């Protein structure tokens, strides 16, 4: 816990981490998409299109 | 985050109009009776270590599960984390009490606690019970007519109760 | 996400991760004592919707006469009525900043993104400064005491942000 | 990031072979006629305020419910963000026009934009309409014969239209 | 030191703009409540000896062992510096009351409290009971709002000790 | 890949701005510099197998021991796959000519070269002087303007190997 | 990460007890074969380049498609990535062989490797085959009675083998 | 945890290298005195109840007031809970002996010690006295190297309490 | 930062020759005396809190202005820093005693400490006296023949005394 | 440079803490291992010339083409440079043996080795096989755990080259 963080910062860092082996490669089949697009503006809820 | 003035202003703007004389009256009453709110917030802040101590004592007496070896509050490092979480949540209830709106709490504080504690495996039920214990141990500090001018503040007691209840119900 | 004495003190206390000691509660008491002149100024300024907006539009035209004719911005019923709409927006957020007792409404709703939206639609800040100065002159005669002082303070903050 | 040359090169390498004669002919023709491409990219770069302003005027004169209170372009911060997104999309279209390949667009502006606009509630249909309006305003500017030598650039008109349509179809 | 107006200049100088309505308002409120703070500090300035000796005897009576031989409460010089410590707490509470800000307290006592209590084996319970006794006598000597503002800096010192 | 066009776009992109005069200036320089480069690529591609055979036999003539039994060049697989490696280098030089930038070289060969040469004990000198043979052979294979471009890329490959 | 000692300590602690006498017998044994364990680890460490090179040679002789253009080891960049992955895996195997506990592999080496390789399109079958070839190469240097006073150490060969199989099964 | 082995592995991994001769020499030293450490752990485990009970009686003997009614130490609940705490401390001393390092102490007792004590108003001096008593008795119980290594872990705990 | 063995190594490199048998015998003597050296440094680290509290008591007894207002140590955090810096110099002296080289302390910090204590206006002779009292209190603990096999350690006491003397003189 | 003691002091000072049991443990292990490494380095010093001459003969027998004119190894000057480089490697092995750490070896040979070998086109395999020769001769010149430590240091130098 870092002073001043929101509750979500922990979950968002977990989403970013991807393990000790993983990396921020950009050589993936996907191409380095953004992970926290909806967790930031809809922090709690979930929406389907 | 949003106090009550900012919240009423947002609701006015979404309808795209000036503030009604009725909401002006509501905010005037809030400002007149915010001195009592200052007193209640001071009561929570000065007496925070007592509230956390009482809630911790009754929680770990009620639940040996937390402090036994292999328990979730055992290893004397998870214990400091427990007391720190209690500190944080009581701090955020004090914020949402001074402000007047639960937006501070459920935005800056408790969107992600359920799944944070699920990711750490800690029992969220025990955290909700800890928050309820904080509430009970806090109201007794909050009603004290010692060294505070006497008056009626039942609305503020209901407000603090609903903030503690919101935190507990979200974490649970 | 606005700013108030309450919100500023809560945010600064949160950033250090602490309870509100004497200073924050002192500032909150200042705000709560202030909210009577501010709120009744917002009330007096709300009651004067149409006189204020219409006078401000007419003052913009008087100081910038060339806008009304064809070939300029102020031609046509739509542009002039929507001048009335824009001045209404400015006055409304001024009363919002009174009630909120902070420039959070003005900043968030008007002042942020002001300059870009003025350029990309070719809106002259002098038009709005003249209308605001007229509103300021007429709050001079509506409000008395500290209510006038804080209405003028917020009008001047908006004018500074335009200039 | 890519362009036409690097795309052909990547295809050839993934296959494992030198660039064939026909593909060399295609790239030579591209480089030979790239001066018209530079003129088009300049036409986009130099008139960009005009495109953005005309597109904004038309969008907000046909779709009023954006600029209304509660509309999703109401305050100056949201209107400024609208215009900034318009300029950025036009910028990446001019980029991809210079490069001859829409990879920079699809990698920096379009790979997470529909999701962002949905997560913000912005109506992606209106964003695509804004992009099409910018396309119209730009085509009024790429066909300008002032200050440039006369010639035919139907290919560049089609290419720029397809870039605007890619942006529209990957936001909508 | 970080007093209310000192907070104003500090939180202003970090960013570009001048002192807006909020900072002027906070300084304003401090300027009203300062004068009652001044008279409260004066009223607290008349009773050094009574406050210090009452607090000393209270903490001694709560803790009978420190007085007893073999404990660090035993001694002439020890009790003299007990009195000097309580006088220090009193004067720094007075400074905080005068400044209308916890600046002097945080500067002069609270900063490095834990480490020195560690190294010199002092127990915060003694000082906390002394501050509670001082709270008690401020309850009688001061009345109304002056009492509130005095008690607020005092129980800030308690919150620092705990 | 890093070319003139791509570097222009990335520079005007990281700064968050449109493409101003200097950027289109560099782009135009690339576009009209293309034709000599495209011709050089056509010539190198047409004369590919002869160049590879020449570079292989140059490796063996200058490094006579390598083909002796017990070490690297001994055996048919290592010669056929020497030919493969020289074909790779030649192919990427032509790729870099067509793109008029050192993108393909710095991506498919130069990036990660020292590690894989170290881990397989492939002496760089073999490749350096095979590229020197190709550098010479372009003198009588190309001439005029495109010779400078082809020499420039053969040269960059040689420098990266050394 | 846990060595064998810290693993046994955690097991004892969850039971809320001191360490039993059988556990201390086992740990005394483990510290008595610590010198043989050190030789095994030093034979892995000294012969690391030879093992990597042997495994690479045999892997690419076996699976030739990895180095065809379009294969997932074709340029120098991803060939260096092959060699780097193999060196890292041998490093972590030697780490776990020193520690006596496979906790370092799960903690660090194999924490997200499957996800990385599925994202990259890397054939995890081929990576596991590389690890198995690495095991075969390593045992040759482990079983080298040269320069170490002879004795029985088959337990250490079994431990190293099961570490290699652990990594190979995690990847594949 | 921070053993010798674990600390070595972490320091080699952070530098991304294999274990060189210094690391293996340190590991050899650790394995070499694992035997005195395990023997001290065996003694301090066998003589468990005697150590715990004597430590509790020493805490009361040096702290008379704690046994007096109406406060912290009185009540069989607090008695059994003191015994549990001392069992914890001795358990982690033997854990540290086995793990040839201060891993278990630092992980369980030492980290988070002072905040939790100040929150429950537990005095460090009580535990320091109990560990001094355990030091005295394990001086008798152990002779040679086991004595010294045990004493190292005891005073490490004592210092952290201080 | 450097130890005596590496001093021999560095001077051997400078003269370009192999290590001579005389210096090699010196290093063997140091290596066998290292058993006593380890106990010396262990005593220092073990008794560090007692030593620093003792020397603080003696200093605040002999020097009093550090109590009075306007004295350097009168503000509370300032004498907290007094204790902290005493602990730091003891830690560095323990480092030097283990290494056998005085430069690990001097070259590390004494260069900047001189100018720092000159600028701060502190009585630097008081800090030198603090180092001297630290040395005396550590000397008292190092002669503890209990708990340790009795041996000859006069050279170690001389080494500690000289290390503290040089530290103080560099302070002075 | 870097020994066990030096790494002890560095790790202890990095965390800003006193010198606890784990690094004392590493120091004791190195201190016990001191004497055999001393004798090993002494034996190596007794055999400077024999080892270096044998090593250059080994590189000449394994790399015969080096000796031919027009190569690196032609000329008596390059012969003396062979001897000097081998002597430098041997001397730094003995320095590592005395210091009981790879420190002197690292910061004198390994530090910036690839760059220098690439600049003057020296081959690492020459020094690798020469160190294998030194390994073979010390396999008979020496005896005991001295073998294992000396061979570990030689192997570390080899692995640095490879
Ligand atoms: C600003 C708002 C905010 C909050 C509230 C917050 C809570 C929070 N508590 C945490 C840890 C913890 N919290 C607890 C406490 C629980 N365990 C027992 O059940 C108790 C009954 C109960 C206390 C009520 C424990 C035991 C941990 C450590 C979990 C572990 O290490 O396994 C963590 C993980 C970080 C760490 O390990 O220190 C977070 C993020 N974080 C935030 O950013
Ligand atoms: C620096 C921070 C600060 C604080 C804390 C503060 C509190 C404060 N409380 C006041 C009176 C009061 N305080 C309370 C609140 C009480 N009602 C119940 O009895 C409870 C015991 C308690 C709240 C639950 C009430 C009701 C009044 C009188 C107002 C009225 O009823 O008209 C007043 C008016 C004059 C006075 O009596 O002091 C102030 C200024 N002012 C400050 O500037
Ligand atoms: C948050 C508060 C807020 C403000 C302040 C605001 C200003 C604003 N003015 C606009 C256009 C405009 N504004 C004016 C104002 C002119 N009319 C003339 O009678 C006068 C001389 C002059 C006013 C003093 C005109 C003519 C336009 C139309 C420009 C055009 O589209 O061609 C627009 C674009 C929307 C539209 O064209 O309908 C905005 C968003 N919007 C907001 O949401
Ligand atoms: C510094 C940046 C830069 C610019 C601005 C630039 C413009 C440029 N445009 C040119 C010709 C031209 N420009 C155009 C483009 C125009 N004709 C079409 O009808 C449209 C009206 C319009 C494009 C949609 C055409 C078609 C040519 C002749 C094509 C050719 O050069 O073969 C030429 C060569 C002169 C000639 O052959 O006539 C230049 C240098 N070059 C640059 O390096
Ligand atoms: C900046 C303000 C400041 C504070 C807060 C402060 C606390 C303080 N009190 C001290 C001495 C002491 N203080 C006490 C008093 C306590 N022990 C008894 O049990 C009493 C019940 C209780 C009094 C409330 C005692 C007994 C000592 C003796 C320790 C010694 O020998 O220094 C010391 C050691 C140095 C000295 O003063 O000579 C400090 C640092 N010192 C300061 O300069
Ligand atoms: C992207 C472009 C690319 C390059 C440049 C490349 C070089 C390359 N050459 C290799 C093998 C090799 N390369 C050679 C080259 C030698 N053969 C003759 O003897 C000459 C003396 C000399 C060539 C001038 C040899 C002998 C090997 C086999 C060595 C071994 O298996 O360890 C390998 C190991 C994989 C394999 O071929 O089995 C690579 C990666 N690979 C690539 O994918
Ligand atoms: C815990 C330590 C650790 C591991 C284990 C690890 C694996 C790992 N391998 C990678 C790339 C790679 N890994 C491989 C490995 C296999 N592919 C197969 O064909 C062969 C068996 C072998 C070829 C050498 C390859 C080919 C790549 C390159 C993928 C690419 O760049 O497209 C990448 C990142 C891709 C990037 O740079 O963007 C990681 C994280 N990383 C770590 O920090
Ligand atoms: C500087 C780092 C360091 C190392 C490397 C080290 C190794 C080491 N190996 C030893 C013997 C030994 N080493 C081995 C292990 C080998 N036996 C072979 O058969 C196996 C292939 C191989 C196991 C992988 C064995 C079996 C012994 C005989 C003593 C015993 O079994 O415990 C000994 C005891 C002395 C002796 O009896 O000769 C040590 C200290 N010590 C260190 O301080
Ligand atoms: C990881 C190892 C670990 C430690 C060290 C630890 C200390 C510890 N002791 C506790 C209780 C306690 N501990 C004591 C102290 C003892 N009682 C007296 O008889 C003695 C004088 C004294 C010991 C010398 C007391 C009095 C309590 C109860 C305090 C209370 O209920 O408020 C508690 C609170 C849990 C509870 O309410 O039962 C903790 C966390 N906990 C741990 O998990
Ligand atoms: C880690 C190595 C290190 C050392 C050694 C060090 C010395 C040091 N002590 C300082 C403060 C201080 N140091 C002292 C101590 C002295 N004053 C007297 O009372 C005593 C005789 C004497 C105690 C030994 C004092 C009183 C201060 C407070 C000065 C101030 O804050 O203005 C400062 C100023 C900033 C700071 O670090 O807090 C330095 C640089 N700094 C370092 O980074
Ligand atoms: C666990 C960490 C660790 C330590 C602490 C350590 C030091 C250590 N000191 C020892 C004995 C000793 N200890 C001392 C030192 C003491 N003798 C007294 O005279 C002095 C006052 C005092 C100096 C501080 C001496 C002199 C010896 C005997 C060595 C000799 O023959 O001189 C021994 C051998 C036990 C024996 O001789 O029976 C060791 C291993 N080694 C370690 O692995």
């Amino acid at each position: 816990y870092q002073t001043g963080q929101s509750a979500q910062g922990f979950n968002r860092l977990l989403d970013l981490y991807g393990g000790w082996a993983g990396s921020d490669t950009d050589r993936n089949q996907s191409g380095q998409v953004a992970r926290l697009t909806n967790s930031l503006v809809r922090p709690g809820q979930v929406v389907e299109p | 985050m949003n106090d009550v003035f900012t919240r009423a202003i947002a609701q006015a703007d979404l309808k795209g109009s000036f503030l009604l004389e009725s909401d002006l009256d509501k905010l005037a009453s809030f400002a007149k009776e915010g001195v009592k709110r200052l007193d209640a917030v001071a009561a929570l802040t000065n007496n925070a270590p007592a509230i956390i101590s009482d809630a911790a004592h009754k929680l770990f007496a009620e639940q040996q599960e937390l402090i036994q070896p292999g328990g979730n509050a055992y290893p004397h490092r998870r214990m400091a984390a427990c007391l720190r979480d209690m500190e944080i949540i009581l701090r955020y209830v004090s914020y949402a009490l001074l402000a007047g709106d639960a937006s501070v709490l459920d935005d800056r504080c408790l969107n992600g606690l359920r799944e944070t504690y699920n990711a750490l495996g800690t029992p969220t039920q025990s955290v909700a019970r800890a928050v309820q214990l904080m509430k009970d141990a806090a109201m007794v500090h909050l009603k004290s007519t010692a060294n505070v001018t006497v008056g009626d503040c039942s609305s503020l007691y209901s407000e603090a109760a609903t903030y503690f209840d919101k935190a507990a119900a979200s974490i649970a | 996400m606005s700013r108030t004495v309450i919100t500023e003190v809560i945010a600064t206390a949160d950033s250090q991760g602490r309870f509100l000691n004497s200073t924050e509660l002192q500032a909150a008491f200042g705000r709560f004592e202030r909210a009577v002149p501010a709120i009744e100024a917002a009330r007096a300024l709300t009651k004067n919707q149409d006189a204020l907006v219409k006078g401000a539009v007419q003052a913009v035209f008087k100081k910038f006469p060339y806008v009304t004719q064809p070939g300029e911005k102020g031609y046509g019923d739509s542009n002039q009525a929507k001048c009335a709409r824009d001045i209404g927006y400015y006055l409304r957020f001024i009363t919002y900043s009174l009630v909120a007792s902070g420039t959070g409404p003005l900043d968030d709703y008007v002042i942020a993104g002001l300059r870009e939206v003025n350029r990309a639609f070719n809106l002259n800040p002098l038009w709005y400064i003249e209308a605001l100065n007229y509103i300021k002159g007429e709050t001079g005669k509506l409000l008395s005491g500290q209510s006038k002082t804080e209405a003028l303070l917020y009008i001047d903050h908006a004018i500074n942000a335009l200039s």
